């Protein structure tokens, strides 16, 4: 085990008072859920839309990069 | 003449402590400080402060010159020494009187009189004292601790004549030991002190420590102001003190209120000063030694007795008879707790650090004298002790109860400190006893204690979850106040977060070099292993070593390291001399 | 039965006093707190905790459902009140009695009896206590105080028979005030405590104010734990406070300990408790009052008595005899420090801040009990007191003496404090003493002494819960990421 767990570091919440704990922080968390992912589509990127000067080096360390970058 | 102005000469807890009794008798205070403690407690609560410079003791509170020049400088009238550091040394007296300043201690004369154990032990014996069965002079060799002991039966204690900080003595529990024994002793008497001097006498087996504080005027009137007991002993350098004395009959106390002070007047004794016996299963007094000194566990006897023991020794100093003619009588109790930087949890070892928080218990029968703060730092260079906690109560019960609430206020943090075992003690039916007797004794704390203190290990993150940040809340259910402390990437409901794109949890690495299965490379540097002073170096250039053989003494926080030769080999490149600072990682040495 | 579990109903200082007694008895403890209060010291320092809500005392403190909402819900089975707030109200006290807690303090009736001022004033006649001339019944009129001051001679006190907190009293100088003082103390006495009520007797022109500390038990022992001064007052309130008290002959400490041993006894009062007095000129004893709680002032009795009061407070609320047969008898001299949040270069008048430094001194003879600490903020909603100094000496000079040192180390920043006074009054002939009197008076601050001192320079959500049969509000920070 290697989750890090919610801790009580002070007072000593009778069952009643855990659950009604418990119930309102799970009713508060949310959000992502699941993990989805964003599936990738580079259309119209901006670096697509930079001049570049023919012998830019920002053609291989930006342009590139940023669309070989998986 | 009269004080006017008291140059401190020491630091931390005591310094403070002779400051405020300065302020209190409406004299003037001088500090004087090394640079480790230019922003310390004292140096901002003195009335002025001078800079000895120089980073360690040997060149700033141990130089006569340095302290006479800051009571020039200064203006001062008077020193008072403290405890430690020159306190006892008898020629720093004289150098002080010479000066024509008031020196507020014993006579130079008594300080070496009862400095000396041999010449201490002969004034115990004209004063009619209760001593352990042993030798009246230095023992001449093996075969002489050998008759010895075979008069008076096993174990022996074999002493060294001027030794102190618990290295003073050596015990033989079988007879064959006392050849190696002598011969370690004489060795480390002489290397560590000069003389080769050595006595033996009855070691007794689980004895309490117990002692008298006297104070003396320079008109032969002399009082005892109350005992205390100090049992609980770690390397037999006390850690926890009471006051009075519990768990002894009268006839006990009043031979402890009467051999003090015919000890005293025949060592011609004045000022505060102290006479600590052992008291033996068999309920036996013994004679252990004078201090010349203010004691560090003095406040227990201040708080049940009433006396301002400093301002005692100004009046002495003065030259004033005793205004007490009888001896007080206490009312209630006291405890005295060292607050030392140093981890139970390590075997008592001290190490230096911040600290970064620092919260005294207050309220009632709480006293604080701490030499330290939040912000301070404890460098390698001084003893341990950060403070005192003082604890009081109407009677060893009720002292004990508020102990167990001060303790539980008390919060220390960035170093460690013995806080866990106070804790415990205070709360351990040995050391509560029966209420006629407790079993705690000078060896208690090594060999009896159930030592469950976890090792320091301050904030550092160790295992996987530590690693994830978190969060404190206060959430109020019902009215009841929690504190809940919520990890950075609870995925509870519909919570998320678990990982961010690529993030990795695992076991931090510690910060140390390789793993722990090995001590080290094969490479030739001997390198310091802590931040300290070179005491000694046990080799020469060119010399030829083998694995084990001691490279250097290095003494921090006033203790002693050796450093030993991890290989065989040749020393190609001795770079340290005794006396040099040196820091952790620091090559000493190759060895090739 | 007996204790176990202690609710301390009140906040600051007291409040961490009695959760220490508590933790020092082995008991387990209980505070509430209102919202301005959610990190008080006393809050962290109490084995539990319950909000109260609201805002004020009026809202919180004093509401008898919630304290007592607080001590079921947490399971205390002793509510200690502290001082202030209910500690003198009887019908609180029933309450909790009738809630079948045990009340920590004195009888529902002795309390009554005893603060009613004209009842008090029969109690301490009947006890044969030294009383100051005055009427034994309340004044109907005008009339009859001029009667009474032309009979007994100007100046007159015109005192309310109910409330107080210094403001119950009023002093007419010469017979053509009295008029106009009668009527403005009558108003004022209905505005303030809902009765008229009000009584004349003589005024004492520089007197001191001295009270003996009791400990009376169930079974009827009663005990005099020592004598204590606190003439040196403002707005007829205490400031500075010293034990045993001072330069009294030996027939002036006794009376005042049968006096005050009689009038408990009569009164059938038990617990901690103070009989106060005031000593004129002329050296006349004379009968003031009895307070139904612990005292504030009560650690300088402490420490030169050597007796823990609070829980004295615990065995006699356990019904247990008391194990202190005698009179103790004082050993050192001590004083005490109110650190109020008063600017005394602004006459003394309250001001709120941040308390953005506090450290307290240390060292031989000093105890400090506090409320607040470093990062603490005062606000208007209740007593100035911050903390209180006691310094402790074998002498009333050496006692001074460490005065000086502690106060001179106190540090205190970010709002007011009449520290610069107490620094000033331990060092000022009037309190210092010839050696066999002083000239302070319980007019001698607001008068005669040099004022020397210059002028100082998201809300919590809530989610409505129920489990099971119960509501539960479970409060959270506004901002919680979670
Ligand atoms: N004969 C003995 N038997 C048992 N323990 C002993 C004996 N002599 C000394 N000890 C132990 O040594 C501790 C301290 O010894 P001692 O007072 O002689 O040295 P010290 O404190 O280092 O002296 P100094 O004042 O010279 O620095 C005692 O508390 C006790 O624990
Ligand atoms: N007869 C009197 N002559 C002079 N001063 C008096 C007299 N009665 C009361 N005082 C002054 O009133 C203050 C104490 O009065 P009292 O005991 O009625 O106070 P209170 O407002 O009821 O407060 P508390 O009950 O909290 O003590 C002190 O300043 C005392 O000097
Ligand atoms: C050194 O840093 C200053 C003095 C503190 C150590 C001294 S040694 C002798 C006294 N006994 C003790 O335990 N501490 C004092
Ligand atoms: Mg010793
Ligand atoms: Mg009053």
């Amino acid at each position: 085990d290697h989750e890090a767990h919610i801790k009580v570091l002070r007072g000593e919440p009778t069952p009643e008072e855990m659950a009604a704990l418990m119930a309102v922080l799970a009713s508060a968390g949310g959000g992502p859920a699941e993990p989805v992912k964003k599936e990738r589509n580079m259309w119209g990127h901006p670096v697509d839309k930079l001049r570049y000067s023919v012998f830019s080096w920002q053609r291989v360390t930006l342009l590139e990069r940023t669309h070989m970058r998986r | 003449s009269k004080i006017s102005k008291v140059l401190v000469a020491n630091r931390g807890e005591i310094a403070v402590r002779v400051i405020r009794a300065a302020k209190d008798a409406g004299l003037a205070s001088v500090a004087v400080y090394a640079e480790p403690d230019a922003d310390a407690p004292h140096v901002r609560l003195a009335d002025e402060a001078f800079a000895l410079g120089g980073q360690t003791s040997a060149e700033s509170y141990l130089v006569f010159e340095k302290i006479l020049d800051a009571a020039e400088k200064s203006g001062a009238n008077a020193i008072h020494p403290g405890y430690g550091f020159l306190s006892e040394n008898a020629d720093f007296a004289q150098a002080v009187i010479d000066a024509g300043l008031i020196w507020i201690g014993p006579s130079p004369q008594s300080i070496r009189d009862l400095g000396d154990k041999v010449t201490a032990r002969h004034i115990a014996a004209r004063a009619k004292a209760p001593l352990v069965p042993g030798t009246p002079d230095p023992v001449k060799d093996a075969d002489e601790v050998v008759a010895f002991a075979k008069e008076h039966g096993v174990p022996v204690a074999i002493k060294a004549a001027f030794g102190g900080g618990g290295r003073g003595m050596k015990v033989a529990r079988t007879l064959e030991e006392i050849p190696e024994l002598f011969e370690s002793a004489t060795r480390e008497a002489i290397a560590a002190f000069g003389r080769g001097e050595c006595f033996v006498e009855r070691y007794l087996d689980k004895p309490r420590h117990v002692e008298a504080q006297v104070i003396a005027d320079q008109h032969g009137n002399v009082v005892v102001a109350g005992t205390r007991d100090c049992s609980l002993q770690r390397r037999f350098q006390k850690l926890v003190e009471e006051a009075p004395a519990p768990f002894l009959t009268d006839a006990q106390r009043k031979e402890i209120h009467e051999s003090a002070k015919r000890i005293c007047k025949e060592a011609g004794y004045y000022g505060a000063g102290t006479v600590e016996y052992l008291v033996g299963q068999d309920g036996l007094i013994s004679f252990l030694e004078v201090n010349t000194r203010l004691q560090v566990e003095h406040p227990v006897t201040e708080e049940t007795s009433g006396i301002d023991l400093v301002r005692q020794q100004f009046k002495i100093a003065n030259g004033e008879p005793l205004d007490i003619t009888e001896d007080p009588t206490p009312r209630g109790h006291s405890f005295e707790f060292r607050i030392n930087g140093e981890d139970a949890g390590r075997g008592f070892l001290p190490a230096p650090g911040p600290v970064t928080k620092f919260v005294a218990p207050t309220g009632p029968g709480v006293r604080m004298d701490s030499g330290v703060e939040t912000g301070s730092v404890i460098g390698g260079q001084f003893d341990s002790m950060l403070a005192k906690l003082i604890v009081t109560g109407a009677t060893r019960e009720e002292a004990l109860e508020r102990s167990r609430r001060a303790l539980a206020e008390f919060t220390v943090e960035g170093l460690a400190t013995v806080i866990p075992f106070h804790r415990a003690v205070v709360s351990d039916p040995a050391f509560i006893g029966d209420g006629e007797k407790f079993d705690v004794h000078t060896r208690w704390i090594e060999t009896e204690w159930n030592n469950t203190v976890e090792p320091f290990t301050g904030g550092d993150p160790i295992e996987e979850e530590d690693t994830v940040p978190r969060q404190t809340v206060v959430v109020e259910v019902g009215g009841r106040r929690l504190e809940v402390s919520l990890p950075g990437d609870l995925a509870i409901g519909g919570g998320g977060g678990a990982a961010a794109p690529g993030v990795v949890r695992k076991k931090p690495k510690p910060r140390k070099r390789g793993g722990g299965g090995a001590k080290a490379a094969s490479g030739d540097a001997v390198t310091a292993p802590m931040q300290g002073t070179v005491v000694k170096v046990a080799v020469e250039e060119g010399q030829e070593v083998s694995a084990g053989d001691l490279v250097v003494v290095l003494e921090a926080m006033k203790m002693e390291n050796p450093v030993t030769a991890h290989k065989d080999g040749t020393i190609t490149g001795l770079a340290v001399e005794a006396g040099a600072a040196i820091t952790q990682g620091t090559v000493i040495a190759e060895i090739k």
